This record gives C-alpha cells, sequence and structure tokens, in this order.
C-alpha cells in the first residue's frame, strides 16, 4: 500500500561541501540516499514530495569525524506492505519452490503450500510454469496475491503470499 | 619514498576505504600513488606537539 | 605506558576533553557494539554481511 | 517515556486494520498539526508521484495509451532522478500497467465518490485499487469492510466505480 | 582494517539505567542452554555442544567464527547462556537487603 | 524550541573563551586537512592549523558555538560576532 | 608452523648456535619443535606437508651480542636441556647512571 | 558433520591462494607479504588455572578451604556435601588410582615422566572388559 | 561513585534501587569513552549557513 508519510533523516556532510552552495548538496544527498531505499519501519521510500521545501535544520559538527550532521525533514511517498493485504502484480520468476510476483518495489513469494492443490509445477515447459485445468501461471502473467506474512529488517522487507482463497490467482 | 627505515620517513599508508598498507613489503610493487583524503602515518618530525609527562 | 587516573585528572584540569577521549579510545581499547532501543543490553545479534 | 521495556504490541495485520505503531489513523505533520493518515490507491499514487517528478524536472531546467505512456515515464524518470533508481523505475512501470483511473478528473471523482462511506483511509484506498464486480468479492478481498458497510451501499459503489473508469 | 560497516545509526550513550534481571528476561536473552559441566568434547578437538564453551555463546579464538552471528573474534561481542537452577538461591550481595525487606513485610501474607 | 534563548536576551559573555578558540581552531583545521573550502587568501601556508589561525584572525570561520546552560537551554554565538581578545 | 619471523641461518643441525657467532635481535638461539595434533587449521597455510610447530627461544629484541657458551646436559628427570650464554659490551653513554 | 566456522585470511587484492602471510607480532598485524596490505589488526598476544587435557580429560573441580576469617562449622559441612556427589564419584576412582601410582613412583625415586606414563597408561587401559578380573595391584604395577 | 571506593557494593545498591545515571560527570563519560562536557566539550560547534553564503 502507498502512503504519504512525514519522515526525518540524519545526513552527514563531508567538509569538502562546506561551501556557499551546501544546501544544494544536502538536497542531492537526500535524493541519492533516500529515494530507492528500503526501510522496515516506513517501507520502500519511493519519491520525495515538495523537493523545493525540504526543511534543513542547523548542522552539528561531529567531534572526531569533522563532518556536519543535518536533521532533514521531508515529505515522501512510501510503499509499506501489510499482512492480510490483497495486491496485484506480475510473476517475475518461477521455480520448483514457487513463483513470486512483482508488486511495486517489492516481491512476494508464493510457496507451494500456499497454492491450490490443483496447480502443479511443470519444469518440462520452457519457461517453467504451474499448469492447472482452468489457468496456467507463467512469467509475465498477472496474479492477485494476498500477503500472508511480512518480515521487515532495518533495510529489507520480504513477504509471502497465497492464492488459495477465492477471487485470487490469475486475473 | 624514504620508507620506514630512514627518518624522516613513513611506515603506513591508509586509503579512503580504510585499507592500510605497510610500506615494508610494499616496495615490491614499486611506488604508491597518494590521493586526496588518504592518511600517511609518518615519523614524528620537529616542531610536532607532543604531551610530556612525569609521574606521579 | 599506563595513562593512569592521575594523568586523567591533569587532562581534565587542562580542559582537553577531546585529547582525553583520544587517549582512552583511539590509543587504547576501542569496541563497537549494538544495543536495543527497548532494552539497553548488548544482546543484539548483528549479521553485518 | 520512562517505561521503555518490552510491551505486548498488536501484530501488524491488515484484516484487523492494525497498521502498527507508526501508521495509526491520527498523524502529526512536521509543523505539529494533527492530520489523518494519507492512503493512496494505485491511480492516486501514480498521479502524486508523477506530479512531483514533473515539478522536479522544472526546478532543474528552470534553475495516451499505456505503451507510449510507459516510454514517456521512462525517459522522464531517468532525467529527473539520481542514481540507484531501480526501485522507483519498477514502481512507475507497475503503476501505469495496473492503474485504473488515468487523469485527475476521473481520479478526483473517485475520491469524491468513496469518501461518503466514512471508512478507514486504508479501506477506501483498497477499494480504489482492486476492481471488484460483486459485494462478496470486495468483502472477502477486504475483510475489514465486513460489518461496516451494507451490501446495498457497497453494490452501488462498486458499480459506479466501474462506470467511472475507461481506458 | 577495522570493524565492518554497519547500517545501524550511530549514537552516544545519554543515560544508564541499572536494575535486576528477571528470570524470564535471562531466558529470553540467552542464546543457548548450558547443561554439561565440561568445556570440550571427548576428543578435545572442538568445544562440546551445550557445554560451558558452547560455540553459540561466541568465540575467543582468532581462527574460529561465532555460530550465532558468523563474525570474527574482533567483531563478536559475545552471547549469553543461562543455567536453570534446581532451587532458588540468594544473591550474595543482596542477602543483607533481603533480610531488611523480610522484616519490613509480613512473612505469611507479604504485607 | 523553548531551550533556544533569543538573540536579544543572551546573557553570556561576548568574548570567546580559550576552550572555544581551541576547539574552533582544531575543528576548522581538521576540515582544512580534509579538503574544505578555505575562505581566506593564502600567501603560502601548508599547515592546516596555521590556515585556521589566519581565518580566525580575519573572521572567516563559518561556525556558531552553541553555549549550553545547566538547565539544558543554549545560546548560539557566531564566531564572527564573538570577540577574540585573550 | 608458527615459525618466528627471525632468521634461523645461524642455527646448526642440532638447533643450537655454536659459540663465537654474532647474534642480533629476533635471531633464534635455540631451535625447538613439537608435534601438532591434526585437524587444526589456522590462517589456512596448514597443508599435509606441515607436521611441526616452532617453539624456539629467540634472543631479546633490544639485545645483541656474541654467543659465549653452549652446554648440553640432562636434568633430574633425564630430559635434554641446554644453556646458552651471550656476551655484549656496554660502553658509557648519555643516560647511564654513575 | 558440523558447521565450518573456519576463517582463511587471503589478500583480496593479490588473490594468490595460498597466500604468503607474515605475522608482525611487535606491530600486532597480519600483513600480506607481496603487497603489504594488512589483513587483520589489533592482534592479541593469575586469572586462570593449570589444567592437563590428557591425564584428566575434561574435569573441572574446586576445593573449599579456610580464609582470613571463617567459622569451622561451615567448612566441615560443605566438605561433607561436596564428597557426596554421584557424578564426581566415577572420576574419583581414576584419581584415587593416580594418587596411589604417584605414591609408588615417588617411593621408587623415579623421574616425573615415569609417574606420568604410569598414570596415563592406567587411564588408557582402564574401564575395559578384558581387565576386570585382575587385581588393581597388578594393574598399577604393569602400568609402572 | 563506584570509581572512588566500594565499587561493587554501590553497583548492587543501584541495581536494587534501579538508579538512573544521566552521565554528566567526567567519570561516566570516561567509562563510556565519549567526550565529557568539560573544557572544550562544554559547548557544541555547529555550521552556520547564514555565514557560508556571505564568505564568498
Ligand atoms: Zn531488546
Ligand atoms: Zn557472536
Ligand atoms: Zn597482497
Amino acid at each position: 500500500m502507498f502512503f504519504i508519510k512525514d519522515l526525518s533523516l540524519n545526513i552527514t556532510l563531508h567538509p569538502s561541501f562546506f561551501g556557499p552552495r551546501m544546501k544544494q548538496y544536502l538536497k542531492t544527498k537526500l535524493l541519492e540516499e533516500v529515494e530507492g531505499s528500503c526501510t522496515g519501519k516506513f517501507g520502500y521510500i519511493l519519491c520525495v514530495l515538495d523537493y523545493d521545501n525540504i526543511d534543513i535544520q542547523r548542522g552539528r559538527i561531529l567531534p572526531t569525524d569533522g563532518s556536519a550532521e543535518f536533521n532533514v525533514k521531508y515529505r515522501a511517498v512510501v510503499f509499506k506492505p501489510f499482512k492480510g493485504e490483497v495486491v496485484d502484480g506480475t510473476v517475475v520468476s518461477c521455480s520448483q519452490h514457487g513463483f513470486e510476483v512483482q508488486v511495486g518495489p517489492m516481491k512476494v513469494f508464493v510457496t507451494k503450500h500456499l497454492m491450490p492443490q490443483d496447480l502443479t509445477f511443470n519444469a518440462g515447459s520452457n519457461p517453467p510454469s504451474y499448469q492447472s485445468s482452468e489457468d496456467v501461471i507463467t512469467i509475465k502473467s498477472r496474479i492477485r496475491v494476498k500477503i500472508e506474512g511480512c518480515i521487515s529488517q532495518v533495510s529489507s522487507i520480504h513477504a509471502i503470499g497465497s492464492i488459495k482463497e477465492d477471487y485470487l490467482g490469475a486475473i | 619514498r624514504n620508507g620506514p627505515n630512514e627518518h624522516p620517513g613513513a611506515k603506513y599508508v591508509i586509503r579512503d576505504s580504510g585499507d592500510r598498507i605497510d610500506l615494508r613489503y610494499s616496495k615490491r610493487a614499486g611506488d604508491i600513488q597518494l590521493q586526496y583524503g588518504w592518511k600517511v602515518e609518518r615519523h614524528i618530525m620537529d616542531n610536532d606537539p607532543v604531551l610530556f609527562n612525569r609521574q606521579p | 605506558l599506563r595513562f593512569g587516573e592521575m594523568e586523567r585528572d591533569c587532562m581534565i584540569a587542562h580542559g582537553a576533553a577531546s585529547f582525553l577521549k583520544e587517549r582512552l579510545m583511539e590509543a587504547s581499547d576501542a569496541f563497537r557494539v549494538h544495543i536495543c532501543g527497548i532494552c539497553g543490553l548488548m544482546t543484539v545479534i548483528a549479521k553485518l554481511n | 517515556r520512562r517505561r521503555r521495556l518490552k510491551k505486548v504490541e498488536e501484530e501488524e495485520n491488515a484484516a484487523t486494520l492494525q497498521l502498527g505503531q507508526e501508521f495509526q489513523l491520527k498523524q502529526i505533520n512536521h509543523q505539529g498539526e494533527e492530520e489523518e493518515l494519507i492512503a493512496l490507491n494505485l491511480s492516486e499514487a501514480r498521479l502524486v508521484i508523477k506530479e512531483a517528478l514533473v515539478e522536479r524536472r522544472r526546478a532543474f531546467k528552470r534553475s495516451e495509451t499505456r505503451e507510449k505512456e510507459l516510454e514517456s515515464i521512462d525517459v522522464l524518470l531517468e532525467q529527473t532522478t539520481g542514481g540507484n533508481n531501480k526501485d522507483l523505475k519498477n514502481t512507475m512501470q507497475y503503476l501505469t500497467n495496473f492503474s485504473r483511473f488515468r487523469d485527475q478528473e476521473t481520479v478526483g471523482a473517485v475520491i469524491q465518490l468513496l469518501k461518503s462511506t466514512g471508512l478507514h483511509p486504508f479501506e477506501v484506498a483498497q477499494l480504489g485499487s482492486l476492481a471488484c464486480d460483486t459485494a462478496d468479492e470486495a468483502k472477502t478481498l477486504i475483510p475489514s469492510l465486513n460489518n461496516k458497510i451494507s451490501d446495498d451501499e457497497l453494490e452501488r459503489i462498486l458499480k459506479e466505480l466501474s462506470n467511472l473508469e475507461t481506458l | 582494517v577495522g570493524q565492518q560497516y554497519s547500517s545501524a545509526p550511530l549514537r552516544t550513550v545519554k543515560e544508564v539505567q541499572f536494575g535486576l534481571f528477571s528470570p524470564e528476561e535471562v531466558r529470553a536473552i540467552s542464546v543457548a542452554k548450558i547443561r554439561f559441566p565440561e568445556t570440550m568434547d571427548e576428543t578435545q578437538t572442538r568445544a562440546k555442544i551445550g557445554g560451558l564453551n558452547d560455540p553459540r555463546l561466541g568465540s575467543i579464538d582468532r581462527n574460529l567464527k561465532c555460530q550465532t552471528c558468523q563474525e570474527g573474534m574482533n567483531e563478536c561481542p559475545g552471547h549469553f547462556g543461562h543455567i536453570d537452577l534446581a532451587k532458588p538461591v540468594f544473591h550474595v550481595g543482596f542477602i543483607a537487603k533481603i533480610k531488611k525487606v523480610c522484616e519490613c513485610v509480613c512473612m505469611h501474607c507479604g504485607k | 524550541k523553548e531551550k533556544a534563548i533569543p538573540k536579544d536576551q543572551r546573557a553570556t559573555t561576548p568574548y570567546m573563551t580559550k576552550y572555544e578558540r581551541a576547539r574552533i581552531l582544531g575543528t576548522r583545521a581538521l576540515q582544512i586537512s580534509m579538503n574544505a573550502p578555505v575562505f581566506v587568501d593564502l600567501e603560502g601556508e601548508t599547515d592546516p592549523l596555521r590556515i585556521a589561525m589566519k581565518e580566525l584572525a580575519e573572521k572567516k570561520i563559518p561556525l556558531v558555538i552553541r553555549r549550553y546552560l545547566p538547565d539544558g537551554s543554549f545560546e548560539d554565538w557566531s564566531v564572527e560576532e564573538l570577540i577574540v581578545d585573550l | 608452523l608458527r615459525m618466528k619471523h627471525g632468521t634461523y641461518d645461524k642455527l646448526d643441525d642440532d638447533g643450537l648456535i655454536a659459540p663465537g657467532v654474532r647474534v642480533s635481535g629476533e635471531d633464534v638461539i635455540i631451535g625447538k619443535t613439537t608435534p601438532i595434533s591434526p585437524d587444526e587449521e589456522e590462517l589456512g597455510q596448514r597443508t599435509a606437508y606441515h607436521s611441526k610447530r616452532d617453539a624456539s627461544t629467540p634472543l631479546r629484541s633490544t639485545e645483541n651480542g656474541i654467543v659465549d657458551q653452549v652446554l648440553v646436559t640432562t636434568n633430574q628427570d633425564g630430559l635434554k636441556f641446554v644453556k646458552v650464554r651471550v656476551r655484549t659490551t656496554k660502553i658509557p653513554q648519555i643516560g647511564d647512571k654513575f | 558433520r558440523g558447521p565450518n566456522l573456519n576463517i582463511v585470511l587471503t589478500c583480496p587484492e593479490c588473490k594468490v591462494y595460498p597466500p604468503k602471510i607474515v605475522e608482525r607480532f611487535s606491530e600486532g598485524d597480519v600483513v600480506c607479504a607481496l603487497c603489504g596490505l594488512v589483513l587483520s589488526d589489533k592482534l592479541v598476544d593469575r586469572v586462570g588455572e593449570a589444567s592437563n587435557p590428557l591425564l584428566d580429560g575434561n574435569n573441572l573441580s574446586t576445593r573449599i578451604g579456610k580464609g582470613e576469617t571463617t567459622d569451622m562449622r561451615f567448612t566441615k559441612e560443605l566438605n561433607k556435601a561436596q564428597g557426596k556427589n554421584v557424578m564426581d564419584k566415577k572420576d574419583n576412582e581414576v584419581q584415587a588410582a593416580f594418587a596411589k601410582i604417584t605414591m609408588l613412583c615417588d617411593a621408587a625415586e623415579l623421574p616425573k615422566i615415569v609417574k606420568d606414563c604410569a598414570k596415563e597408561a592406567y587411564k588408557l587401559c582402564h574401564d575395559e572388559k578384558t581387565l576386570k578380573g585382575k587385581s588393581m595391584e597388578s594393574i598399577m604395577a604393569a602400568s609402572i | 561513585r563506584c570509581s572512588f571506593e566500594e565499587t561493587v557494593e554501590i553497583l548492587f545498591e543501584a541495581g536494587a534501587s534501579a538508579e538512573l545515571d544521566d552521565c554528566r560527570g567526567v567519570s561516566e563519560n570516561v567509562i563510556l569513552g565519549q567526550m565529557a562536557p568539560i573544557g572544550t566539550g562544554a559547548f557544541d560547534v555547529m555550521i552556520d549557513e547564514e555565514s557560508l553564503v556571505k564568505y564568498m
């Protein structure tokens, strides 16, 4: 799910950027260090809103490092997964263990135990696919996956989904 | 160039990545090219400030 | 060479706060540990790799 | 602020609308004013992200079908974004291929439509992100909706959503 | 060389809170249970599993890793075990304090 | 921010202290040694500490000293406005 | 294995430097080895070729001189043991106490 | 049959395996001999007890004795409690045999190694089916 | 307090009393290996953005 969240970060600037245009460097650092990053607390931080109105607080020089630490307050859009959520995605890859969909910046793993009984793995077909009487699941296919569990690390998030429930699976 | 066996000289060269090179055993690869931001551990020279103490 | 308590007091009198830290940390044992925000114990299993 | 030791925290589950300790319904902005949680459906998120990117492009220089649109977003994303944009590139590609409402007019109506239900911000975003044909499908796909909106209102809301979306 | 890079934020200690370990906290904090009074196995080649020098508790040898964090000696801070005492025992440093508390409260209803 | 005393009601001394001068010179010397933009013209100087002393003399050190108070309140004093008489 | 970084050139086939040879810092004076139990690898570098570990007695790092005498005999238990004496000349300099 | 938990120090730059490693004990560093890159720093060189791994295996024990201040009543009961240990009883038999071997060897004016070999020989050949119907005196003499 | 005398007895009392140490004195910071709020450490050095633009 996508949210607009208020976030704060501590950015450290090397003294080489302690010039008249240091504010621009901090803004550049925020894009290069926040956008495209993953955090288990706020999820995947995608885009920074109001890039021109980022609040930069006074910088504190670290005693030994000599670099200035800046507290930066910004507004950004974050994709945070949840257990029990229903999402749609594309099957990036398939294997014996299962097939995983590509939902936004995240990948949801669908285990065989989380799949319906009828579906069976078939490695003879190129590319490998799960075939059943009603539908066939292959790379690039569209699947409606329900997240059955999420593990969030400080800089990584992994989720597992199921398609056993009704109105799930191939779209 | 002087090395750790001739004062004034140096004993180690530390790169920006944290890797430290011991000038002993390092001459096999010829000279080393220093770069800005690196650290060179060199022998204490004249006029260097040091702390001088006597106990108790 | 020991940097004893009496030596620490003199540096405190001199006001060299940064030098005192340098002697006690960079010139001697220095260790980095991970602590939990809920409990202030060094019981965090960190897989740095 | 003193009892920092472990307390039993509710599990993060969407079915119970327990989004965690940080995604609560009430949120505080940087100024300090109380604000509601901002949940965006797929269509709304695409517009918000794109609206920021286009503004970002203007700042630097100053100082349609899915196929061609996908290319248009691709070129814009690279120009107006820095390195390590792997996650963002996939996000924009996913949003375009899965978004249902294209422009602001349709998106604005959708917001003008579902806010009358008074549901949780997470629930309304789910309704605008997942296409459901019958009340039962929405109820099972979004368990939180159960015992919150009657099938009579839900059936008409989904029908109006389908008639407000064109490609 | 120095210690490896870590993604966790770096801060400075601002307050130290003392206290006493609860029996539950010790078990939760502990990474392994010690049940053998030996230190090395019968072969005296590798430390016995479940013994005092359990590999899960950490490592003090420059050539061995920690079975918990898979990190070297200079990086592993050490991990705590726990021993389940058959019967409760007094804390030698709190015997005097325990005596004072016992007099303060009733020995039948604890009031 | 109730701990930031306004500039109009600052009651601390307007003179730089020896510890403040020592840290400012050392703080800026480290930055110079790490390739920081020097704001003062150099007539020939290689020691970072000597460069910092030149900057302090001409008041070209872009730093402010946050003087803390025993209750937690602080006052921000710019190096340029601090009198260096000691 | 674990051979000291010093030099073993001055040692003889018996691991002892003969009298009259000049010695300096880190020079091994008494060469000794002990068998090592297999299944122990340190820093790699431990192949099937290695079967011993160094247990030598090097000269003091700050001291140098010439080996005076070397006597070989047995202790009360009959085990082999040796004594090595080294001569060096001390000349008055700045910092000598009189 | 168990986790590796083995670390091999190789130079990332030189990449030559096996590497030439020199241990600078005085500098406390492990440095590559070809390029000089340091692979490990802060190398480490009574708060312990003298333990013999072979003749005693893995057996750790502590004695109870008087201190600067102590009441005789506490010492006696604690020693009595310590003796009544079922698990330590099994190892005490080997220790008791070692004590008698020590007495016999000492009374014979024999070298220390002879006593050590006799104790080790008893331990290796004790607790075996073949030697169960033989007097302990013959067992000790044969080991000596 | 433990740095002076009765180190273990004081620490046990703090544990029973659940004492909170704010780490203001030299002894606390010296134990923790961080700059104490003394002399040069009695203040914070910050970067002035208003002045950076005016020095060029
Ligand atoms: Zn914790
Ligand atoms: Zn470990
Ligand atoms: Zn190398």
